[PDB]
DNA sequence: GGGGGGGGGGGGGGGGGGGGGTTTTTGGGGGGGGGG
DNA sequence: CCCCCCCCCCACCCCCCCCCCCCCCCCCCCCCC
């Protein structure tokens, strides 16, 4: 078996070391450039893997859960060969996959896709904390102190049942000092709204990412995913098991504020395009034309909507006082004056936004709500529309039909940019920059 | 609509399906309480959309109402319309007074 | 390997489709080449199951329902053809398939027996294969009130018509085959739950012995169904006129049929000796006596009330028990302190014949309906009045020969057949003066005594306890009859010299060994002993010389061990035991031999309120015995304090002190 | 005489059942081989009376759809080799096992290498003749095929479930052969066959295979359970192709196997050896589909010059007059074209209608008819509708212990109609929930940490009485009814229904009503065929096209046809809207707004839809203008209605 | 034929001498025949009990 | 002819292995009470 | 009298147990005195 695994590993080593287009060894260069900035991963385009040697892609797509670890191993060996002098240490490199295969919509994924590489898209509705998973367990026997170690690959693992040569019935314990761990995050992906069938409730999948794919995306972002559609045996029918996606690649339509507040991401070409756009003399008129272009007239409202999107400048003073930077606009008036259509456009164009209707809202449902975590039996705080809109806009349509004590709950978050909760023994002032 | 989940508890006009429902002191019933039976009166059904429970329910019922005149005393100088707090939507639903 | 088995079962299923089926134009209709198919199935029985010792065809044929769904329809419709034609008279061909159907019925109903010589496959398949024979018995009796039985007698009448001279060996065989069919249909009985004993028993034993398949009930199999269907098909009339016509190739199966009728039915059940409801009230009162007894053995307050008695003994030491009633009754406290022991002494253990009176539970009655009782009793009455003496003479005139090759089954069924009808006619004659003892006169012809003596002596010498027990039973009824004809009056004097010496010794030695065997073995030993003693007393070579051979401790151990079952014995049996004690103890005055503590305990347990019926005649006899017994024991202890210890032990066979222990000077 | 692995029997032998039980007979291999040939012969040689093999055509279609399911009609099996039909009823678990293999063989014969597309076929039995209610299930139904009706009360997610599973023994040679997983019990391995001993076990890693799974709670339909009694229910299990063929609140008819199993929980809490039970589904039904000939019939009748009028006359045929209401209902029920301008601006296609008027004028009956006729429909009278019961609600999930959404009526009827009878009786907090779903065609809940927007693509038709119970033609509309302008403007056709005494009109209406009552009396070639023929004879007296045809025609026109505007009389619609706006300055009048301008276009598109015409003609637009102008004019008080109708006549009486 | 199973027989007694109330339950009457009256406050689903 | 010794079966005890072990917030409906 | 508000109720070691194995005890049979 390990002879064949060695041949697979050598085949991938050759793919990294030999693949070349227009005089550039793109994977050698990418691996080196990643090593210098100390991200130990490689992004592979499966078009290139198919083009190199379609037998390799056949092995990978037949059984990715066995072949992806071997590819990662190959990447480690090349990483050492191109960044450490041979005969004068690095972790196991994550493999990230880019693909243009035909997507399966989230609702169509089923038993025929188990253990296959799958491509899909949706909106991330939740992101859990960074749990820790072992890559390498240092192990020893509780009685005779036989010491060994278990390398782990996270594609579906256990300790051994009895000692590897009396030691008692269940003999092994972990040694955490010499064991190694990685970040693991859970995301919940909900299917695209315009792809939901007629009269159906929108379906969602739990899915996991690890190493450098953690914290890459945040709730509300629309994403496309490459991953192994796979199963886990929950503690809860008969012979029934929970589906999930082991993520191998994430590609958001755009990246915004995922784990960054002062950091940014812009290319030189788009920065220069924005710079020469900023210098245009008719810029305000062009932006006003861009707002809701199929809505006639309402020019001062469109001008105000540009101002609301842009916002002012937030300020913090030696007093300690904070001055509100964002802008609030109310459209009050007659029926069919395109107010709701304008709110729809603003929710569509803003980089961060939420749309709610006042009669569909709640005080908690808007600012933030207390929840009880069921198996912990303990209270925690979950964000409402103001939290999800933080750093952007909340479009409160149908505002006059909001119940008054729901309406009053907006006051602090609307002026002080904060939500002062005091409930169930929780006391916090969450930020809401909306 | 009650918990046990959300589910439907049969009222009087459900229990008298293929039957007779007798409402005493009908006139004292609030208009909010009166207008609820306009469907069971004539369409022979009750339709509900509440709390995630949606149904239409059979109320094939002959209703017998025992209204008082307004002020108790029946004023013989006034119309039957004038002697009651009912109005044409529900009076047209009765076969006879 | 099991591939051969699925090939076999496939073949039998295809054959099952070839026999025939219903026709919608409902009537059953034979298949094309039906005679060849029936012949091939008979071939399968011989070819595989007999010659290879398997019973796989016998299982597969039950799986594909050939008997119930083809052969009985064929026979019943053929019977209808012949019976409808008989009022009006290609039958010459259909007669052949009717005969071959009866051959197949005799095969599939053949009485299964398992022994050490049976193959591994046979002993494996035995338990489930029996169940299908029970289904066959149900269907044969029930279907159209059992008109197949009328088909069988018609097949027999079609040789009885041609003369005793005319009947060829094939005709004789066909008649014998019909008798085997009747015998088999009587003989099927539920199998025994044969547990494997390699692995130890769990904390709960076997859940139930019931072996009947789910479409059968024991009432379907009961004698009531047999008697009803046989009456409604006049099988009894056929058998009666057949034995009337005995003037012998078929005599063994006819004997065997009468055995299989009689083997498990008690004679007194056929005689009375609102009435059912009145007797139900009597039964309810009898168990209400047990209720007023167990009530005194029950706490007047709840179980957790738990007041503690302490028994201080005659010495300076104390025991403790929680019995709330026992606080006021040391009798209860003592026997509870005894029952509290976790210890029990370990106890010891201990086929080619059916169950019978030889081995049933001692009170196991057959619950006739009144009509079935009438039909059965009148049938066996007419048999006694016609067929008994000739049939017994026929079979005993055989059985004097070939005793060496008489298989054990044949021996036991013969002895039981003799005994049952002798006992019955004695009872019917004790009831009705119109019934004659001489109507069973063949029992007393000396050839019969010689044969039954030979069977008993040989079985005892050969240590065949089964035939020994049956011959003992036969001796009991022979002596019963002999005593009656002694009163009715030469043959009595003749046998009363022939049972001298070796026969005295043998009969004396049965109840020496009997204590080791089942309750029915002991019961037959006691019954024989009482019959022997009353016969010898009626004669009264010397009386003391014979009875001294009985009055010894192994016989007393048999008597005590039999009497341990007193709650489950019948009152007459307790009377018989206590009449034996009356002779031995009061009259023969070997009273030392009964001063032993096993009897003392047994006397108290039956004289206790938890023992015998307060109004029982046997209770009166035990009380009458016990007063005199206690008086004599009191006297002997006053004359011998050594006997306070001697009471615990076997008496001393060292005669030099043994005589002094026995009589005390 | 015969090879034992190929011994086989005649059909009369199969009727001559002679095992102890049906299942023992089906599994007897000579019988099993014969049954295989029998069902194969049925699928080959059973024909329609046109001589076509039905199952030839269905297998052809199955492969064209790449389906795993073959629809078999039970009655076709009762019509030929009926012993197989009896076996199928009495012993479906074995018989379907054989019939599936036969169906796979038949399609592999018809489509070679269909094993590459699906390795297995499931015969989905339909038209099983005998039906039970969930109250009516009993012990005698156990392991029988049953046909049951109910409402899907609670649908769980779609899961993979093991189908064929090998196991590993940790002792000896590990791998154990593939067990087939059922719907009720885990595989129990009492001992390992390879070492004939107990042991621990794990699912094998070398190979295992999965099938889709989904439980459904099926409950007594609320009108079918007798009053006072509680609704009974059973768990239904959907496997493979059947998952998500239904959604919560839908009434369904289920064909399946009523099975049971030991469950220590049921025994534990009840104290008797009493078993849990399910229905393992083999078919699910919700009537609005069509055949190629039915499609041709729609195409044929669509050519008729009077087809819009024949449709309109056919709307609610047993209601006299009210041709304006029938037009409004027709326009609503066909609907406009929903549009999306480069993805940057989405526009409502649904047409909302308000039936405002006097008592005893068939408004509720019209709404009940529309509930009868529309392909997705929901009905909720007045005080019976809460705000969240109309749009959507959040509940603390009882088994998941978390918040989840529950779709209201406007979710259930998405791409359909919602029917609010006695609309004026609603509480205003309930009424104002309608707004977002009624114009933006969505519901945006934000509650309990849930934040999302649902689709609510409904045409809402509502029926109301005026204030005080009766209309007043000396008052303008806003004084006749308490509804505010933002909700009135969303109902973009208004029909005002006045009950006036008028001698010959009442004569004609009363004549029609008494004729309808005798024409509806219950007492008023086989008998069933004759009765259906008599029903058609009765129906053609009042419906110019068959109602059964009209439902499928509506569904066809809705799903296939999307009329474009072209050659537009832009100046005419502009002048119509400009004049409607000017004359609507009357303070109480029907509040003309831009959504009414778009309503003209929706209505014209719906009329082109009625013709199955992918372009809107001038006739469609002119009829739309006539409807909208008449709806506006009709709402005006008598003091001005003649002058306004005369003024507007130039746009409408030119048609 | 396939073996149409043994029929079970329910022996439904009625018209007893007296009616006991729910409060009159007393454990000497375990195993005895009674008639009982009350009002049905709830009912189970009808289920199969394993008998034989 | 009875008692001792040898041999076989059956039962019991001990050891070893294995498996099991409520208040607080949010939303919704319905009922009751107060103000114009 | 009607409508709106607001109030209420509801969702890893230790013990018990079971299985397996070994030895001892009790009975039966055969031989010897
Ligand atoms: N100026 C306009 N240009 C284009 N379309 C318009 C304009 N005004 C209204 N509409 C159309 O009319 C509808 C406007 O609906 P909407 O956006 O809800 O208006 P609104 O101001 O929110 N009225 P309301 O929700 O009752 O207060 C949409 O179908 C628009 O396409
Ligand atoms: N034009 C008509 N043709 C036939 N039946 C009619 C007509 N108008 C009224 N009816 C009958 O009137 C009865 C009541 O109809 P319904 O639909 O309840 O009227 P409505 O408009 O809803 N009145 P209301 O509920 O008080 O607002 C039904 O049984 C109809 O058959
Ligand atoms: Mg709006
Ligand atoms: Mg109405
Ligand atoms: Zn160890
Ligand atoms: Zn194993």
């Amino acid at each position: 078996n390990d002879d064949d695994n060695t041949e697979i590993i050598k085949s991938f080593k050759n793919f990294i070391l030999e693949f070349r287009l227009d005089s550039q060894f793109i994977y050698r260069d990418q691996l080196r450039n990643n090593i210098l900035v100390k991200n130990y991963s490689l992004t592979v385009n499966m078009e290139h893997l198919i083009g190199y040697n379609e037998d390799i892609y056949k092995k990978l797509s037949d059984e990715p859960s066995d072949i992806i670890p071997l590819f990662e191993t190959a990447i480690t060996q090349v990483a050492k060969r191109i960044s450490i002098l041979s005969r004068a240490s690095l972790p196991t490199f994550q493999l990230i996959l880019n693909s243009n295969a035909n997507q399966i919509p989230l609702r169509d994924l089923d038993s025929e896709h188990v253990s296959k590489i799958v491509r899909l898209s949706g909106i991330i509705i939740s992101t859990s904390v960074l749990s820790s998973r072992a890559t390498y367990l240092s192990i020893m026997c509780r009685n005779c102190r036989h010491t060994t170690s278990i390398t782990i690959n996270n594609f579906n693992v256990s300790l051994p049942r009895s000692c590897l040569s009396n030691c008692g019935p269940d003999p092994y314990i972990i040694i955490h000092e010499s064991s190694k761990f990685i970040d693991q995050q859970f995301l919940k992906l909900q299917e695209i709204p315009e792809l939901v069938p007629v009269g159906e409730m929108p379906r969602n999948l739990t899915m996991t990412c690890d190493r450098y794919l953690t914290n890459k995306v945040i709730p509300g972002t629309r994403v496309t995913i490459v991953g192994i559609y796979s199963i886990y045996n929950s503690k809860n029918g008969v012979a029934i098991r929970t589906p999930y996606i082991k993520i191998l690649g994430i590609q958001s339509d755009v990246e915004t504020s995922s784990i960054w507040n002062s950091v940014t991401m812009f290319t030189e070409e788009e920065e220069e395009e924005f710079l020469q756009l900023s210098r245009n003399p008719k810029l305000y008129e062009i932006l006003t034309n861009s707002i809701a272009p199929s809505i006639f007239g309402n020019e001062d409202i469109k001008k105000a909507i540009v101002c609301l999107l842009m916002g002012g400048s937030k300020k913090i003073l030696p007093d300690g006082m904070r001055l509100r930077g964002d802008i609030n606009v109310l459209l009050l008036g007659d029926p069919g004056t395109a107010k709701s259509q304008l709110l729809k456009f603003v929710e569509k164009v803003s980089p961060i936004a939420v749309y709610t209707s006042g009669k569909g809202s709640s005080a908690a449902g808007l600012t933030a709500s207390v929840q009880r975590d069921p198996m912990t039996r303990e209270f925690y705080l979950e964000g409402g529309a103001m939290v999800l809109a933080d750093g952007g806009v909340v479009c409160i349509d149908e505002f006059d039909k909001m119940r008054d004590e729901d309406r009053v709950a907006i006051h602090e978050a609307m002026e002080q940019q904060t939500i002062s909760i005091a409930k169930a023994g929780i006391t916090t002032v969450l930020n809401s920059r909306t | 609509v009650v918990r046990d989940d959300y589910t439907i508890e049969a009222g009087a006009l459900m229990l008298a399906d293929n039957g007779i429902c007798c409402i005493d002191e009908f006139d004292k019933m609030d208009i909010s309480d009166q207008v609820a039976i306009h469907e069971a009166m004539e369409q022979q059904t009750i339709s509900i959309a509440k709390a995630g429970i949606h149904a239409t329910l059979n109320a094939r019922t002959s209703i017998l109402a025992a209204a008082n005149p307004v002020g108790g005393r029946y004023n013989r100088k006034l119309s039957l319309r004038g002697n009651l707090n009912m109005t044409a939507p529900i009076m047209s639903r009765f076969d006879l007074f | 390997a099991d591939f051969s088995l699925t090939v076999l079962r496939a073949r039998i299923a295809l054959l099952a489709t070839a026999i025939g089926g219903p026709d919608y134009t409902p009537p059953y209709k034979l298949g094309d080449d039906c005679l060849a198919c029936l012949k091939d199935l008979k071939r399968w029985f011989k070819l595989v199951d007999d010659q290879q010792k398997r019973w796989d065809v016998a299982m597969a044929v039950a799986e594909y329902r050939i008997l119930t769904d083809d052969l009985l329809p064929i026979l019943i419709d053929w019977e209808n053809k012949c019976s409808l034609a008989a009022k009006l008279a290609n039958k010459a061909y259909y007669d052949k398939i009717a005969l071959n159907c009866l051959q197949l019925l005799v095969l599939m109903t053949w009485p299964l027996i398992v022994t050490e010589q049976s193959s591994s496959n046979q002993i494996t398949l035995y338990g489930e294969l029996k169940k299908h024979q029970l289904v066959y018995k149900k269907t044969i009796l029930s279907m159209e009130s059992g008109k197949v039985l009328r088909a069988a007698i018609r097949l027999a009448l079609d040789v009885i018509k041609i003369d005793r001279l005319s009947r060829t060996p094939r005709d004789n065989m066909v008649l014998k085959l019909v008798l085997n069919f009747f015998r088999n249909v009587i003989a099927i009985e539920p199998g025994e739950f044969t547990i494997n004993t390699k692995k130890s028993m769990p904390k709960k034993g076997i859940t139930s012995i019931d072996t009947l398949p789910p479409n059968v009930s024991m009432d379907d199999i009961s004698l009531n169904t047999v008697i009803s269907s046989f009456h409604k098909n006049k099988v009894f009339g056929f058998l009666l006129t057949l034995t009337s016509s005995l003037s012998d190739f078929i005599n063994i199966p006819l004997l065997e049929i009468m055995f299989y009728f009689t083997k498990d039915v008690n004679q007194e059940l056929l005689f009375p000796r609102t009435s059912a409801g009145f007797e139900l009230s009597k039964l309810l009162q009898k168990e209400h006596q047990m209720r007023k007894n167990v009530i005194k053995h029950t706490s007047a307050r709840h179980s957790r009330f738990g007041g503690l008695l302490s028994i201080q003994t005659p010495d300076k030491t104390r025991l403790t028990v929680s019995g709330s009633q026992a606080l006021v009754d040391e009798k209860i406290a003592l026997q509870k302190l005894d029952d509290s022991k976790k210890w029990n002494k370990r106890i010891i253990k201990k086929e080619g014949l059916p169950n019978s009176l030889l081995n049933s539970q001692t009170g196991k009655a057959i619950f006739f309906t009144e009509s079935n009782g009438k039909h059965f009793k009148e049938f066996i009455n007419n048999f006694i009045d016609s067929g008994f003496n000739i049939l017994l003479h026929s079979v005993t005139n055989y059985f004097t020969t070939e005793q060496d090759r008489m298989v054990t089954l044949e021996q036991v069924e013969y002895l039981l057949f003799f005994a049952w009808f002798v006992k019955y006619q004695l009872l019917r004659s004790k009831i009705d003066n119109s019934a004659d003892i001489k109507q069973v006169s063949e029992a007393l012809k000396e050839v019969t005594f010689i044969l039954v003596s030979s069977l008993l002596r040989s079985a005892y010498d050969l240590k065949n306890w089964t035939v020994t027990h049956a011959g003992m039973i036969a001796f009991n009824e022979l002596l019963n009859l002999v005593s009656r004809t002694k009163a009715a009056q030469d043959i009595e004097f003749i046998v009363s010299r022939l049972f001298s010496d070796e026969r005295i010794q043998l009969l004396s030695n049965l109840p020496k060994i009997g204590s080791k065997y089942s309750l029915q073995f002991m019961k037959s030993c006691i019954e024989l002993t009482h019959s022997v003693l009353k016969v010898l007393e009626q004669y009264s070579v010397n009386f003391q010389k014979v009875q001294a051979n009985y009055m010894t401790e192994p016989v007393i151990e048999t008597y005590i061990n039999f009497l341990e079952r007193f709650r489950e014995l019948e009152d007459d049996s307790i009377k018989k035991v206590f009449s034996f004690f009356h002779r031995v103890f009061v009259q023969a005055k070997e009273q030392a031999l009964l001063f032993r503590f096993d009897l003392i305990i047994l006397l108290r347990e039956m004289l206790s309120p938890d023992g015998l019926d307060r109004m029982s005649r046997s209770r009166k006899y035990v009380s009458q015995f016990s007063d005199y017994f206690l008086a004599r024991l009191k006297k002997r202890l006053k004359k011998s304090p050594a006997w306070f210890v001697g009471l615990l032990f076997p008496p001393l066979h060292n005669s030099e002190v043994g005589f002094y222990q026995r009589y005390g000077e | 005489d015969i090879d034992p692995l190929r011994e086989e029997l005649t059909l009369e032998s199969l009727s001559n059942v002679k095992a102890n039980s049906y299942s023992e007979w089906i599994t007897q291999p000579n019988v099993s081989r014969t049954i295989a040939r029998e069902l194969k012969s049925f699928l080959l040689e059973y024909t329609d009376e046109t001589g076509r093999s039905v199952y030839g055509a269905r297998i052809r279609t199955l492969g064209e759809m790449n389906s795993e399911s073959l629809e078999v009609n039970y009655r076709h099996l009762a019509e030929s080799k009926a012993i197989l039909a009896l076996f199928l009823a009495k012993c479906p678990e074995e018989m379907l096992k054989i019939f599936d293999l036969v169906a796979m063989e038949a399609t592999e014969l018809h489509y070679p290498d269909y094993a590459r597309i699906h390795s297995e076929i499931h015969v989905r039995i339909s038209d099983f003749p005998t039906i039970y209610s969930l109250r009516e299930l009993r012990e005698s139904n156990l392991s029988s095929l049953v046909r049951v009706t109910g409402v899907v009360t609670r649908r769980t997610g779609v899961f993979p479930q093991l189908k064929y599973v090998k196991f590993n023994c940790l002792k000896c040679g590990s791998i154990l052969g593939p067990f087939f997983q059922d719907s009720n019990e885990e595989i129990r391995i009492s001992f390992c066959t390879n070492c004939k001993s107990k042991g621990p076990f794990r699912v094998n890693g070398e190979k295992t295979v999965y099938r889709n799974y989904q439980r459904v709670t099926l409950q007594e339909a609320p009108g079918t359970v007798p009053p006072g009694r509680l609704p009974r229910h059973r768990e239904v299990i959907l496997l493979a192709d059947l998952v998500d063929v239904s959604k919560p609140g839908e009434e369904v008819e289920v064909t399946g196997i009523y099975k049971n199993n030991y469950d220590g929980n049921l025994n534990a809490k009840n104290g008797f050896p009493v078993f849990a039970t399910i229905i393992e589904a083999n078919s699910i039904k919700r009537v609005f589909s069509w055949t190629e000939e039915e499609e041709r019939e729609f195409r044929k009748i669509s050519r008729d010059r009077g087809i819009i009028d024949k449709i309109i006359s056919s709307m609610a045929p047993s209601i006299y007059g009210h041709r304006d209401i029938k037009t409004a209902v027709a326009c609503s029920l066909f609907g406009g074209v929903p549009k999306n301008v480069n993805g940057k601006h989405s526009i409502r296609g649904d047409i909302n209608v308000l039936l405002l008027g006097d008592p005893g004028t068939a408004k509720s009956q019209i709404l009940k008819y529309v509930e009868k006729t529309a392909h997705r429909a929901v009905f909720a009278t007045g005080q019976g509708a809460s705000a969240v019961g109309l749009t959507a609600s959040v509940r603390k999930d009882p088994i998941t212990k978390e918040w989840t959404l529950e779709g209201g009526a406007l979710v259930l009827a998405d791409k359909g109609v919602c029917l609010i009878d006695e609309f004026d009786k609603m509480n205003d907090q309930d009424r104002t929930s309608i707004h977002e779903a009624m114009e933006q065609q969505s519901i945006s809940i934000s509650k309990a940490g849930i934040v999302t927007t649902l689709q609510a693509r409904c045409s809402i038709i509502a029926a109301a009485n005026p204030n005080g119970g009766r209309y007043n033609s000396t008052l303008p509309l806003a004084q006749n009814v308490s509804l505010t302008e933002p909700i009135l403007s969303r109902f973009d056709i208004l029909c005002v229904v006045r009950d006036l005494v008028d001698e010959e009109a009442d004569e004609r209406l009363a004549t029609f009503v008494v004729d309808s009552h005798v024409r509806s009396h219950p007492e008023n070639l086989n008998a069933r065929q004759r009765r259906l023929q008599r029903q058609r004879k009765k129906e053609e007296e009042i419906s110019p096209i068959p109602q059964e045809l009209l439902m499928k025609y509506i569904h066809y026109a809705r799903t296939k046809i999307y009329p474009k505007l072209h050659q537009m009389d832009m100046d005419k619609v502009s002048r119509v809207y400009a004049d409607l706006r000017r004359e609507s300055i009357s303070t109480g009048s029907f509040p003309i707004t831009v959504r009414h301008l778009e309503s003209i276009l929706r209505i014209a598109e719906s009329f082109a839809k009625m013709r199955l015409s992918e372009f809107v003609s001038s006739y469609d637009l002119d009829r739309a203008i006539k409807v909208v102008v008449d709806s506006f004019v009709d709402a005006q008080k008598v003091s001005v209605r003649r002058q306004l109708r005369r003024s507007f006549a130039i746009y409408t009486l030119g048609h | 034929s396939p073996e149409q199973t043994e029929r079970v027989f329910q022996i439904s007694f009625f018209n007893l001498p007296t009616v006991h109330r729910i409060r009159d339950i007393r454990s000497e009457k375990i195993g005895s025949l009674l008639s009982i009256s009350g009002t049905v406050t709830r009912t189970s689903e009808v289920r199969p009990e394993l008998y034989k």
